[PDB]
């Protein structure tokens, strides 16, 4: 009951705190170098910068729930309940996504031998694909994390 | 490389479960 | 223009006496038709045409070749060895850079057929086989280089070939850095995140 | 039951069975399926006159029908004499009556012996531009002869083919010969000669001889030396196979005898070698016994890499037998090598190449790397020979004053070694 | 007993060239003198007894007072090249008499 | 240019001209190669009736020689009866006369066709265990055949082959049958069935018919036997190059020495070998006074076809010295063998390998083929040792009881040489 | 890795020093 | 001509082997029992005549009135061993006869 908004404004910081992870995982790749570019199929989210959405769908899923630490409104309970919602199906989303980018990582890595090779173009892979997981990680865990965290908003009303 | 790469996205997660559980003591100082 | 550079037509520089050989030269800009020029052993050829040939290689017929096209320079000297032996080691790209390929023959005198070729590297067995087989190696790497040499049976005799000597030669350890500053970036941001946050905490209590 | 008529059929004791001395020679007529019990059984002997017996009816087991069998008994050239049976059944017919005519020694079957003799290569080992082969057939019978040459199971003209006959005694022999060209044979197309004999013709099959290297790969097969065949009682034999490329397989090295008797479990080994290649060695058990009756052994190996088997086939060295003569001597003394000595035992008149040699102190062997043995050497005569030395230090002849010198041969008395003793100091 | 004991005389006739190409493998044993009718007889392969194939005639007296009988062992030409050697064993009177025939 | 001695030679009309039904034969002599006009030609005919005529000599206007035939004609048995012409020129020389006896009519045999037949190879893919070679002399003139088979240029034991005749009509044919192991025709041994009849012999070769690639050339250089430099004084080494084909081209061979001084004039000999390839040796005959003092020599073989010249060197080997030591051992009498027996020399401890061996028998040396020798082996502690062994028939030590084993070698101080007498009865 | 293995143990020591500065803020606040 | 013609005898001897061996070619054939005392001698080798070499003793009579002569051929022993045969063609008469002499 009460305790699930014990944390409201708490919750909101830390889902805004995750989501900026999970834009900033990526953010830092697709203003540096062409993901585009990175071969060895480590690439499927990199260029795209499809957590562009998703860490911020996080953020969102919070906000809607924010609101209700501090106004404590009904209508914040409606979009906090939505933005759960939403959150909820984003985290299986962007786990999908990472397991995706994980499973290319291997398989690049193995075909290329990363643990010997590391050549520059490999260097440059690994460096992305890194960033382009932690992202989607970050993103799905936020997604998570912003639809328990408003469970409470839900409950609210 | 790879490995240290997993080590740095598992340094990432600690970091991260490390700030969740400040969560609750900013929220005291700020809102309680 | 831009540099003239020179190519075998047999990629081999080591060649047996009275085998054939063709190296020409060129920048990818004979849009002149302007007579290239050729010097050996520092010397001065009378063959303004390109396309440069060698037949029936002599001992006098090796030496370092240079070519000069009408204005531009004259580029780098590439080597040439002439032998006489049963048994003869020829490496494509004598001096290759590690992500190039590699390959290597042993050659035989006048075509004469090889049985059971052993090709040593460092003194150590590298590969046996009943006839001729050519080493080829796709991606060079820093460890596969040293002295190798073939050892082979002609009309049912025992013969070597003199070694050879392959080497390798080696990324942006500024991307290295840059992945380490993310990291430190990321480390940063949490811990200063938890210790001012919680600093203003303090100041707020 | 069912009505059919008997047959009757001669039966007469072979003629070795039979005495030669002996007077009489019994032979008769034996009627089977002859379903009505009464029979009439008639025996003639030529002008000799012999005597007759007959036996109950005794119905066969599988249908019952009844069978007798008629004996008549002659005397003199029986063997010569020409015995006619008439059996003829009264239920079967009034006139149902058959004859049969046979002898002790009436006729037999030969069947001949054929083998095929090829044109060998010249002295340089190359083959001639033409290529002849002859397959002959031996001990064969007279009578009509079909010739015929499958080429790949397959006939072209006679015109190929010569045939000729020829016989001495009773042995009969006949040639037929066949030309073709060199690069036919190279072709490595089986061929095989027949010749039809009483409807079921042979056959005799031969193809260009295999390269016994198939691509450089060498097989040794060792032999038993004398000493474990008779004195360690132990014999074995080993396959050894050189020059193979590594790979991800395993050469199925395998063994047989030649009349395909159960061979004991055998070892397997493989080495690699610092010349990248590999070798394996195998070790078969075998029968002292059965090794001295010559039952000859084979070593058959397989790979991915080779085409064909590299099969070496093993055996006991045959010819004339003859033990070997022994003598010992013992060099005399030298002065500046008082304190040691040298004992040299000559070994000679022995035909058969395998000889294995021992030095014997104190009743115990002495060590096998402690005496040098040439290798036999043919004599002027007969008999090949061996020497043998050894160097005794002067503890061994002081302590105990004998040396033996043993040689284990196959032929060497009933106890296969022959011994004789060496006194340094007598 | 009626008469004095005879020996039992048995002679075995190998199947012929003509009885074997006839498409039947029949050995005949002919006994004569055999007791005054008792005796007993077997056809062994090689080593071992047939129990198939062997028919046992019967004694009978002709002229003779004695015991005259016929053993036949027939059988397929395979089943008689397979054995080593055809033993015809007649035992009477107390006496037992094997006759080896083969082919050969 | 000056005076020349007449040369003589026969010459008369062949066989088959001459009529078979005509018994007179004329034949006769031709003489040429002397200056001198002036001739005496005496013709013989033996018992049979001849006749004598001479002819004035043609002079030769291509040499300036003159050549005078004198014409024997005979009556009757002229070609059974021999005729001998002796032509002598006065002004050469008094006794310089020559005389050659030959018959008008010679003895004519057909040269026998020889072949040579193989057992054919097991038609599956392979050999029998032990291979037939068949050796067949055709047609040809009765007489008294012989068949010899020679082990790659070495006549073995006839007991293993088998030799037959026979008669066909007043045609001779003969087969031999030779019988080998699977290894020994497997380890590619020529064999060749020499055929030897009245006047000339004839042989064929065969071996394993191996595939196409030929030996290739090789080189050896031999060592001043230690006889030839130490009794006869008159060193001489020798190049030996082998297993180059007789086509293609030639072979240049050099002698150089290290100094490169003067090179005495070597001699070159070719001769064709029975396995099909051709080899030379070059006989350099050196200075007794290069050799003491080690100066090096050297064989440079040059082909126009090999990549490199073979180079061979040869030199006094430098070592230890060491006289060796001798030992003669009789072999007691044997059973069986009472008319000859067998004697056995052991030369030891000496150090520079090349050593000599020498059976002395009446002050005088017999044929090496009488004994044989081993090659000198390194003995388990330091030096060399060699068996020598003999075989006598009862006449040899009955003429005289003792013989002498002689070993020439250059550490022997007293002549190089060191003799030990052994009597076979004492 | 002396490069990678020089960033981990600087970040290990890193975090331990954020969280010892947790902890000394929380017990401002707490005891506070 | 006071005396009646008579057919020339040639007889062909083979070159001897000695002398073959002395590097000496030399092919003799003996005309006896030939009346009509004038002949041209002549040396045939393979299919045509070899002129150089021969030389022909003047005909004449050795106790018995008929022209006798000695045509000997000289020629190198590799030029006669090259000629598949050697003839000796003595043309006297009309029935003249050639003598043929071969190595073999
Ligand atoms: C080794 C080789 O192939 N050499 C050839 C030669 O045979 C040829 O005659 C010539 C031009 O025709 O060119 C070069
Ligand atoms: C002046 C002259 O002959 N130039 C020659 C030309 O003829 C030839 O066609 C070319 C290559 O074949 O080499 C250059
Ligand atoms: C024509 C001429 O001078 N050729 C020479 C050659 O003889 C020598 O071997 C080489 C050094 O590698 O330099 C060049
Ligand atoms: C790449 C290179 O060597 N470029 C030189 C250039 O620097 C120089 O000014 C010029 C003068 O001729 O020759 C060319
Ligand atoms: C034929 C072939 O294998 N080519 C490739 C080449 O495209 C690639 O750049 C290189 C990287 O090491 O590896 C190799
Ligand atoms: C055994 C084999 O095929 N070796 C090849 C040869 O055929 C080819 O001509 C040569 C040049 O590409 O390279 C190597
Ligand atoms: C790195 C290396 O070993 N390079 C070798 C050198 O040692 C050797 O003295 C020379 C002579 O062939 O060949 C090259
Ligand atoms: C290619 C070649 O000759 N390899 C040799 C082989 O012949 C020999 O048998 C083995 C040891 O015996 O050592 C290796
Ligand atoms: C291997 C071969 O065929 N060559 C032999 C050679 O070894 C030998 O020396 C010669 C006779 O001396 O006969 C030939």
């Amino acid at each position: 009951l009460t305790v699930l908004k014990k944390e409201q404004e708490f919750l909101g910081v830390t889902q805004i705190l995750t989501a900026m992870i999970c834009l900033c995982f990526g953010t830092v790749v697709c203003s540096v170098l062409d993901i585009s570019h990175i071969e060895g199929d480590i690439f499927s989210s990199f260029k795209a910068g499809y957590p562009f959405w998703g860490a911020i769908f996080f953020s969102i899923s919070g906000m809607l729930s924010i609101i209700s630490e501090r106004r404590n409104a009904t209508y914040l309970v409606r979009g906090s309940l939505g933005a759960n919602t939403a959150s909820s199906i984003a985290g299986g989303t962007g786990i999908t996504i990472l397991i995706i980018n994980l499973k290319k990582s291997l398989a690049y890595i193995h075909i290329h031998s990363c643990q010997k090779f590391f050549e520059t173009k490999c260097f440059m892979a690994s460096f992305s694909t890194e960033i382009v997981v932690m992202m989607l990680f970050l993103t799905i865990l936020g997604l998570g994390s912003a639809v328990s965290l408003t469970i409470c908003g839900a409950g609210e009303e | 490389p790879q490995l240290c790469y997993i080590l740095d996205a598992i340094l990432f997660l600690y970091g991260i479960v490390l700030t969740l559980l400040y969560c609750r003591l900013k929220i005291q100082v700020r809102k309680a | 223009p831009q540099k003239p550079k020179v190519s075998l037509n047999p990629p081999w520089n080591r060649i047996f006496k009275g085998e054939n050989v063709t190296l020409t030269c060129n920048g990818n800009n004979f849009f002149e038709v302007s007579s290239t020029k050729w010097f050996h052993n520092g010397s001065l050829s009378e063959e303004t045409n390109s396309s440069l040939n060698i037949v029936n290689a002599k001992f006098e017929d090796s030496g370092e070749y240079k070519c000069q096209h009408q204005q531009v320079n004259e580029s780098e000297p590439v080597y040439l060895e002439v032998f006489s032996d049963w048994l003869l080691l020829q490496a494509s790209a004598e001096v290759v850079m590690e992500g190039q390929p590699l390959f290597l023959r042993c050659h035989g005198w006048r075509n004469w057929d090889v049985y059971k070729v052993i090709y040593y590297k460092d003194g150590e067995a590298l590969k046996y086989w009943y006839e001729n087989h050519n080493i080829s190696i796709t991606n060079a790497t820093v460890e596969d280089s040293g002295t190798y040499y073939c050892t082979g049976k002609v009309w049912q005799l025992d013969y070597e070939s003199e070694p050879l000597n392959i080497t390798v030669i080696k990324e942006k350890y500024w991307l290295q850095f840059f992945i380490p500053l993310l990291v430190v970036i990321l480390f940063a941001v949490d811990t200063g995140l938890f210790i001012s946050t919680q600093q203003q905490v303090t100041f707020l209590l | 039951a069912s009505t059919q008529s008997p047959s009757v059929f001669p039966l007469t004791r072979c003629c070795k069975n039979i005495p030669s001395n002996a007077t009489s020679v019994t032979l008769g007529c034996l009627a089977t399926g002859y379903f009505p019990e009464p029979v009439m059984v008639t025996w003639d002997t030529g002008s000799l006159n012999g005597t007759t017996m007959t036996l109950p009816a005794t119905t066969l087991t599988l249908s019952g029908h009844y069978a007798t069998i008629s004996l008549l008994t002659v005397s003199g050239a029986w063997a010569k004499q020409m015995f006619t049976c008439r059996v003829a059944h009264t239920p079967s017919s009034t006139d149902w009556v058959d004859n049969k005519t046979f002898s002790v020694c009436s006729r037999d079957f030969t069947p001949p012996t054929v083998k095929i003799l090829q044109s060998s290569c010249d002295g340089g080992g190359h083959f001639p531009p033409t290529i002849q082969l002859l397959c002959l057939v031996s001990g064969y019978t007279p009578g009509t002869i079909n010739i015929t040459w499958l080429e790949d199971g397959q006939v072209m003209d006679v015109d190929l083919s010569t045939a000729s006959t020829t016989q001495e005694g009773e042995l009969a022999s006949t040639q037929s010969e066949l030309t073709l060209s060199q690069k036919h044979w190279l072709s490595d197309r089986t061929y095989t000669c027949q010749v039809t004999y009483q409807g079921h013709t042979f056959e005799d099959s031969t193809k260009k001889c295999a390269d016994s290297n198939p691509r450089g790969v060498s097989a040794y097969l060792s032999r038993p030396s004398p000493f474990d065949l008779f004195i360690r009682k132990s014999p074995t034999i080993t396959c050894l196979v050189v020059d193979l490329a590594p790979s991800k397989g395993t050469v199925n090295l395998t063994w047989s005898r030649a009349s395909g008797k159960p061979v004991n479990h055998s070892t397997r080994k493989e080495e690699k070698q610092r010349n990248g290649t590999l070798t394996v060695t195998s070790t078969l058990p075998v029968g002292t016994r059965d090794w001295i009756e010559g039952e000859t052994y084979q070593c058959r190996v397989t790979h991915p890499h080779l085409p064909r088997a590299l099969m070496r086939s093993t055996t006991k060295t045959s010819g004339p037998r003859a033990a070997p003569e022994v003598y010992a001597f013992a060099t005399p003394e030298w002065p500046g090598s008082r304190d040691k000595r040298t004992l040299a035992c000559l070994i000679q008149n022995f035909m058969p190449e395998d000889i294995s040699v021992q030095w014997l102190h104190n009743e115990v062997q002495l060590p096998d790397a402690r005496h040098s043995t040439t290798q036999p050497r043919k004599t002027k005569g007969s008999g090949f020979f061996v020497f043998s030395r050894l160097e005794v230090t002067r503890a061994e002849w002081e302590q105990k004053d004998e040396f033996i010198c043993r040689a284990v041969h196959e032929a060497a008395s009933p106890s296969q070694t022959v011994q004789r003793a060496v006194s340094v100091n007598p | 007993l009626g008469q004095p004991k005879a020996a039992p005389s048995v002679t075995l006739f190998p199947p012929s060239s003509e009885e074997l190409q006839a498409n039947k493998a029949t050995l005949v044993c002919l006994i004569s003198d055999f007791y005054p009718g008792a005796v007993t007889v077997a056809w062994k392969a090689d080593s071992s007894p047939v129990k198939a194939g062997v028919e046992t005639t019967t004694p009978s007296k002709q002229s003779n007072n004695k015991y005259a009988a016929s053993s036949y062992l027939s059988l397929t030409p395979e089943q008689w090249k397979s054995h080593r050697s055809y033993s015809c064993q007649v035992t009477h009177e107390g006496s037992t008499v094997e006759k080896t025939v083969a082919p050969t």
